């Protein structure tokens, strides 16, 4: 009884023709369930995402009159009926799933409504404004639309529950915390025509736990250690010189991780500004002793250590006051 | 001859778009897993590899046959023309259905219309890791699977035997470098989605991270560097170059060790247990150099005591530091290893 | 209904083996490109990856329909039943058509027979890179479009919207480069076998210098200046000057080793290599300077010109020569 | 003389059933196998797998494919393999594999007049072998390749190495960047289960890691740093700056050696032989620096209330104990 | 048009794509020509290289002779798969790509006399085994072999279209090499005995010579200057015990840094190369310089150094004076022997 219904629906059917091709635009209602948001790759400016993509539209050619209300079908009928050519506009690489069978579902109601769902894994490009790193926040988008059908042919619209997520604790976000998400609608003009574009924006804020312990605190300690020489006597040339140049070597070693997981962007991130200023302070402390040693011994001038005992901590605390307020509250 | 004839008639009037017993009963699938090799686990990707012989059994009443034989083996061309469950792994990322040298699949039909469906797969599933306890972390990596298109009212999954006896892991195949497979927990359930309710089968593999490598590579070198910094408390206060070089080079050594240890861990942005231990070790080595700067501030005469005038007494800061620093560091180790190893 | 019968008639008798105007004039194929993104500019592999919207325009009278005022956009699978140009990319290493949720391909018929064939393609395109001026280098990476089997007597290539056929270049943001300009070139390669059409899209990529100033050039300059501090230190402070001299050499070594691991592996001498070696030499001579200072005093002082003379002469020459080295280096590369 | 062949080849396939094995109701079909290893590459300790490329031949006699009148062995187009029965041979420890397909699929079908079928395949297989790297780098690995039928049991299909122990060639030509193939072995056993015995063929290799890199890069510099730490024992007890700098820099150098080796070497996160040696040398440099602290305190802390004795005993115990550690180390692992 | 479409619709009547041309009558001779569009990067880590070529194969099939106005056809890729073509494969190829963007980059032309010209565009990744003992002063000959997979020399043979030297042509800008210099190629043909028979193999060896200037600037010169710096300490007065001690150890630490840095560039092989021997000898020279001062320090008596205004003072150590000559001379001799062992080859 169901075999006859399926056979009759495809009799005299052309999957190459849009439903109501010369009547009105085909309205497609889209629903998305985000299984997981994969790691953000700042080097490649992209993120991974696994979703359940559901599209709903009406196809008058698939109306069937019977006691059955809906035909719950597997993926073998996807290639027999017309399917929207929905593609993700910022997907660098995306793929469906085929284990153990194609991860696709097709349900057809008696009034011609079709529900088409498939599981997708998408690597979507995301342009990261890496200023203020590692105190940076991003809204990585996910845009999809039809490929060949303009706004006069295919129109997309979100459902009452557009995007659903899971528990957010099974996700693979290493560097970021998921803040929130938003969905928008827009029409984009191209040479082929005007297209309806659906967009989802995932707002991500970078977690700062690693950078404080690994980078900020050690760099602060090295700068404080370089201030020790201001209390060592000026006659202890081997002690102050070795302390000054070894903190420079330590600061150079620490400076090698300021730009490690991020691309070779040529603007100064917040992490690089802090490391560079720390390198200047330890550089200036060693130069401070060199100036003091030359003028005192090798011919106010002789009170440089007393001035540097207060000026260096004051200027470093003043720099930290400006630095942390600007990137956290400004 | 008879074997050929039954195969020709086996799919006459057969619609593979309809699940068996549609409109009469829910399709019952008895699953069965044989883990050949619980493959490598990637901390940097939060995913694990597993090699299994995934089995599924159900009844297709339309495929009953009469003949001298009792079991029919179907080739891959005919197996693709027969309805099979649309089983998928919920947490799988990119699995492989092996095709060498032929499709590693086998469909067998019993006389009463019972189908046994076996396939060899390399499932690359996901495992959500919370590495706050790293390297003393334990994880329960799941393997959830079920039907994609059929809700619980159409296709139902169950384990063929008792759930603990349905996932059989190979004794030889463990393939874990930094984990120990304590055991697996097997259970089923129902999940809720916008498209209905689905039967889900879960299998959790419990992994305990091995710590011996991290003790010798990170913890022991960091502990000994903290000891060397406190060794400076016994050097005489008049050896300013020696005590200065001792302090800064230990800080440089700690910095060298801190970077190396962090480079081994996956790039998470939250502080782990190893991060706190190194941070505290960084504080002790920092404080030892600060301690000498205070001792040197109250040193009066440059010369030290000779073999046989006034001479500097032993610093009270030095004498108390010889006790406070080792005792505080020993206290910190007692709290640290009790908090993370007793969980 | 009426649209259904017309398409069935158009595709009935259509021979995919024959080009439009098979026995007559060459079919004139017009090409537009909408570049979605450029990424993974590789110096080691000498290639780059771009994603683009590739549109081909040509007229086939066999696909003309009347009585329908619409531009018939069809399912992508109809493209396999129609003749399309045999367009390939010459410098393409590896390319694919995106296929999620379906193959990113469009066919749009027009009443006059015009066919619009669109493809969303990600292509890794080879381009030889002269990196002897790295990081102050400028690269010109191209994309070559050709017909595999048809000569200029059977197919013609032009840029539809000549100077505006390629769009989206001005919106591309490369972390390491800036696109100075791009050019569209149309020509025929004249061979004895025959003349073949070719379309060439080329960009001029200019690497950004701000990154290397922060990571490679500024640290090296500061360490070189630090090595000059010993020239103001007293000659009798052997431990201080030796420690300062040899720690700057180790510090310079750490910088070079760090760059050799973070920068791409380009195993030949570049502009950055010339600078790092020059800085390593300067700190090498600063430590070598004190050896002369120490040996003149403690080696030839007893036998018995001025130990202070070598230091004072070094306080002027070393800063002067490093600026002289810098002045020549930057003029030669900028 | 091709019309006879064309008739014969078409006559063989007319009436052929691909779903039935040779001698469907009779004795098991014996399949002989030969392997010609083209190369082995990427023997990875981290992934615990190796990649080998081989020519995998299978021989069996099909009475239905026997022909008479042609004295030649009919080598047919490789696409005829889709029309014949072939064994369902797979590899148990295969993680991923593929038949090469340029310019065509790299397979061969060659019939013989008596009915023997030669079915060849050029396969690149990533196979998984568990590696015990506790003795690394002084470790010998044993990586195998298990060959089995997926569905048939020993009553329907039987495996054997064709020709004997010379069924696998090309092993002597295998060159690995960091291993030496000591030998290979061929095993033919039936795996007996409750349901029924299954034919299996096993090919195993013994890999021996080369030690030349580790001697000069890991062991030799570590030995030199340890010996250099003993120099402080011959320095005066009151030379605090010299002995502390010598002691603490050798500790830093040992850390630099150990941490960088951790970066370069493959990430195997359990205790290996190389870890023990580096840790042992780090204890000695720690003790040599700690020895001066005892000497310095005894002279300066307990002095006013002999430090020549501690130094002279350290000049003997440290060289002797480090010699003993190497003797114990190089005997346990070698 | 109708004449042209009638020829294509009747060429394959009674054509058996399972049988090679001249099966049982003669030997199928295939003329082969390679145009190398680019010689891609060479991966010393994977011991492999990529090569973009236009692969041309010309043979004859008497079953495909046609009569008409044109003297050459052009088959679409659907009919190109219905006609027997040589099963040419690359013996050392690892993962080769047949481009099909935007359409299959193939072309099959049939001439009136039944001669087929088959051209395809391929990106072949072939394995190039290397002996890196002389690294970074090593030269290699990366091969590119191909032949019939299934047909022995008694059924299918391969010959170059023209003289072998002129059959493999490299474009003017086909050298996409950062580390090597392509010195040219040698083209040859031969026979191989297999377990399945004797097969014709067409061989092309590309001769590559590694560039040396990068390793001089990055590795050799810093190592030579580090050793020179270690011997500079011999000219410091023996009384500068802390100075000559930090000079020794920091030079050792510097040599440790350079040794690891230079080893990163070379692919991970477990045998010693020419760069390892140079660094190891440089390691020993720096190690021995610190041992030299340890002996000198053992025989120093007075803690004070010579004063300019001049008591009894220490003499210049005979070990120091002898090491001021022996160490520079021994390293010069080593450099003379080292740079003549590998460069002279
Ligand atoms: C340049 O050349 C390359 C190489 O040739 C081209 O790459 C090829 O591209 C084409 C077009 O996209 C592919 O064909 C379709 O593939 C899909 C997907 O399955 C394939 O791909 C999966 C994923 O591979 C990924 O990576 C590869 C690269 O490595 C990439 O190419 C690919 O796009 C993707 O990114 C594989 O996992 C999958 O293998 C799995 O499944 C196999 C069985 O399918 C199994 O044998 C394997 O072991 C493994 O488990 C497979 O390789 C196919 O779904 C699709 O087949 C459907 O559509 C065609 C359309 O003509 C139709 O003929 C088929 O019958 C089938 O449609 C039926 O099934 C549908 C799904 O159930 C259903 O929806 C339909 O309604 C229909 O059902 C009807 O028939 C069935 C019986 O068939 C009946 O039961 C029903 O009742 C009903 O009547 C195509 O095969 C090639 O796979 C791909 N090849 C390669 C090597 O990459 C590239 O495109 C070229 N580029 C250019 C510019 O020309
Ligand atoms: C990256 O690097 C590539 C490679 O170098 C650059 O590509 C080159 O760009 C230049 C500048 O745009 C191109 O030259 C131009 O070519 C066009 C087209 O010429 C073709 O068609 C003509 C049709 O009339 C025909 O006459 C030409 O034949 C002549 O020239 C060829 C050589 O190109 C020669 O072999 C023949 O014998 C003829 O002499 C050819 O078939 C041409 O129209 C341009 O002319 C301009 O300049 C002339 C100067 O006298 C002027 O008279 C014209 O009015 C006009 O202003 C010009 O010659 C070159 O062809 C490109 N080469 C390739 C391989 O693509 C690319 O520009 C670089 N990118 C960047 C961003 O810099
Ligand atoms: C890497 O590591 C693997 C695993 O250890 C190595 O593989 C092993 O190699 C050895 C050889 O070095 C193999 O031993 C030989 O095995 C054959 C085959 O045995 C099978 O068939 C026999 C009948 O032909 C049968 O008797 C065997 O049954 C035995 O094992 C079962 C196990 O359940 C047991 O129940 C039985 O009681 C038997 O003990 C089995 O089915 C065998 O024919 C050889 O016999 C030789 O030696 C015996 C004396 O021991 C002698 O009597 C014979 O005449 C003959 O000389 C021999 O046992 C071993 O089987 C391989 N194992 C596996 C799992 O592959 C591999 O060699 C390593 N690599 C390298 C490079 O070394
Ligand atoms: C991190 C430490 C920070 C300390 C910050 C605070 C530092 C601070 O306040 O130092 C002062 C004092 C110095 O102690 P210390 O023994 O080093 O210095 C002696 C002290 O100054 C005597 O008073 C001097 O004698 P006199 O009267 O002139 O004859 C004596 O001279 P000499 O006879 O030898 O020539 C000096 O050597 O230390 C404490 O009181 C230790 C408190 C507990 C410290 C507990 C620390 C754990
Ligand atoms: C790694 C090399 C190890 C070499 C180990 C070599 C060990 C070895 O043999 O040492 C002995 C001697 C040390 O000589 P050196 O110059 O170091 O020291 C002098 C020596 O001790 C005299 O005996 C002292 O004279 P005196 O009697 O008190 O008046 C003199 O006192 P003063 O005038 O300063 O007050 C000291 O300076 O060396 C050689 O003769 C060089 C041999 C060739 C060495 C060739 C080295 C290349
Ligand atoms: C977003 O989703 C909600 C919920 O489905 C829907 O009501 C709304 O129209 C969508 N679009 C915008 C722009 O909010
Ligand atoms: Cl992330
Ligand atoms: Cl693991
Ligand atoms: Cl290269």
């Amino acid at each position: 009884d169901v075999t006859v219904i399926l056979n009759n629906l495809l009799e005299g059917y052309d999957n190459k023709l849009r439903p109501d091709i010369g009547v009105k635009p085909t309205l497609i209602h889209t629903d998305m369930y985000v299984n997981s948001i994969g790691p953000v790759n700042a080097i490649n400016m992209e993120y991974t995402i696994d979703i359940f993509f559901a599209q709903t539209w009406y196809d008058r050619r698939l109306k069937f009159n019977s006691t059955i209300k809906v035909l719950r079908l597997n993926s073998n009928m996807v290639g027999k009926i017309w399917i929207p050519d929905t593609f993700f506009r910022n997907s660098k690489k995306a793929d469906a799933h085929w284990i153990t069978t194609p991860n696709r579902m097709l349900r057809i109601w008696n009034d011609g409504r079709v529900l088409y769902t498939l599981r997708l894994t998408i690597d979507a490009e995301c342009q990261l404004q890496l200023h203020n790193f590692p105190m940076d926040e991003h809204s990585c988008p996910l845009e999809f639309s039809s490929y060949g059908y303009p706004r006069e042919e295919i129109v997309y619209q979100w459902k009452r529950s557009s995007v659903e997520v899971g528990d957010t604790r099974s996700w693979r976000l290493y560097q970021f915390s998921f803040v929130g998400l938003r969905n928008t609608t827009e029409v984009v003009k191209t040479t082929s025509g005007d297209y309806v574009v659906m967009s989802v924006y995932f707002d991500l804020s970078r977690r700062m736990g690693y950078f404080t312990i690994q980078t900020y605190i050690p760099c602060t300690l090295i700068v404080v250690l370089s201030w020790v020489s201001f209390w060592i006597n000026k006659d202890a040339v081997p002690a102050r010189t070795s302390l000054g140049i070894t903190t420079v070597l330590t600061m150079t070693t620490l400076s090698t991780i300021a730009r490690k997981s991020l691309p070779k962007v040529s603007y100064v991130t917040a992490m690089d500004l802090f490391v560079s200023v720390c390198f200047i302070f330890v550089f200036s402390a060693l130069v401070e002793y060199g100036t003091l040693h030359y003028f005192v011994s090798n011919r106010r001038i002789a009170k440089m250590d007393s001035y540097a005992r207060i000026f260096f901590p004051t200027a470093f605390c003043l720099f930290n006051l400006v630095y942390w307020v600007s990137y956290l509250y400004l | 001859t008879v074997f050929t004839r039954i195969l020709d008639r086996l799919l006459d009037g057969y619609d593979n778009r309809l699940r068996p017993g549609l409109g009469e009963r829910v399709t019952e699938v008895k699953t069965d897993i044989f883990v050949t090799s619980f493959g490598p686990v990637s901390d940097h990707d939060m995913e694990y590899t597993i090699d299994v012989f995934f089995r599924q059994s159900w009844k297709d009443e339309r495929l009953k046959f009469k003949g001298p034989m009792t079991v029919l083996r179907l080739n891959n061309l005919m197996a693709s023309k027969i309805w099979t469950p649309d089983t998928f792994f919920h947490n799988g990322k990119k699995s492989v259905a092996h095709n060498m040298t032929m499709p590693n699949k086998l469909l067998r039909i019993t006389e009463d219309g019972t189908l046994l469906y076996t396939m060899r797969l390399t499932v690359r599933a996901e495992c959500p890791m919370h590495l706050e306890d790293f390297p003393m972390d334990a994880h329960a990596c799941p393997l959830k699977f079920g039907s994609y298109a059929y809700t619980r009212a159409e296709v139902v999954y169950e384990w063929t035997r008792e759930p603990a006896r349905s996932v059989v892991v190979a004794e030889d195949g463990s393939r874990l470098n930094q984990y120990d497979l304590l055991g697996q927990t097997v259970d089923s359930g129902i999940v809720q989605s916008s498209t209905g309710e689905y039967v889900v089968m879960t299998t959790h593999f419990h992994l305990k991270r091995k710590i011996g490598y991290f003790v010798i590579q990170t913890y022991l070198p960091c502990i000994m560097t903290v000891i060397l910094s406190q060794v400076s408390f016994w050097l005489n206060r008049e050896s300013v170059p020696a005590r200065t070089v001792f302090g800064v080079t230990t800080v440089l050594t700690m910095t060298t060790l801190s970077i190396s240890a962090r480079n081994s861990l996956p790039k998470v942005a939250y502080a782990t247990a190893m991060d706190w231990f190194i941070a505290v070790c960084y504080a002790f080595v920092f404080s030892a150099l600060i301690e000498f700067a205070t001792v040197n501030y109250f040193t009066k005469r440059g010369y030290a005591w000779d073999g046989k005038k006034t001479f500097n007494s032993v610093s009270k800061i030095d004498r108390l530091s010889r006790i406070a620093f080792p005792l505080l560091f020993g206290i910190f180790n007692l709290v640290y290893w009790a908090t993370y190893l007793n969980r | 209904s009426f649209v259904k019968e017309t398409v069935d008639k158009l595709l009935k008798g259509y021979d995919i083996r024959l080009r439009p105007d098979f026995g007559g004039p060459p079919v004139c194929v017009g090409m537009n490109i909408d570049i979605a993104s450029i990424d993974m500019v590789s110096e080691v592999n000498m290639d780059y990856t771009l994603t683009m919207y590739f549109q081909q325009y040509w007229r086939d009278k066999r696909l003309a329909y009347s009585g329908i005022p619409l531009n018939l956009t069809l399912d992508n699978r109809v493209a396999d039943q129609l003749w399309v140009p045999d367009t390939y990319f010459l410098n393409d290493k590896k390319s694919f058509v995106h296929g999620v949720t379906v193959k990113n391909r469009m066919i749009r018929l027009h009443p006059d027979g015009t066919v619009l064939y669109g493809l969303r393609i990600t292509t890794t395109a080879a381009c030889m890179m002269d990196l002897r001026r790295y990081p102050l280098d400028e690269q010109n990476c191209t994309l070559e479009i050709e017909s595999y089997g048809y000569t200029t007597d059977d197919i013609e290539f032009y840029w539809r919207g000549g100077d505006k056929a390629v769009t989206g270049v001005e919106r591309i943001e490369l972390p390491q480069f800036s696109i100075v300009e791009h050019r569209l070139v149309s020509r025929n390669v004249v061979f004895a076998t025959g003349a073949y059409p070719r379309l060439s899209l080329s960009f001029r990529l200019k690497r950004n210098i701000g990154y290397f100033i922060l990571q490679t050039y500024m640290p090296s300059i500061l360490i070189t200046i630090l090595s000059w501090v010993s020239f103001w230190i007293n000659y009798d402070a052997s431990a201080a000057r030796v420690a300062l001299g040899i720690t700057t050499v180790l510090t310079m070594t750490t910088i070079n080793t760090h760059l050799r691991e973070t920068l791409p592996k380009i195993p030949y001498v570049k502009a950055i290599d010339m600078y790092l070696m020059g800085c390593f030499v300067f700190v090498f001579l600063a430590l070598l300077e004190y050896a002369f200072v120490n040996y003149i005093f403690f080696g030839r002082g007893p036998q018995r010109t001025d130990v202070n003379a070598i230091d004072r002469w070094s306080r002027i020459v070393f800063p002067f020569t490093f600026s002289l080295f810098n002045l020549v280096y930057w003029l030669y590369y900028v």
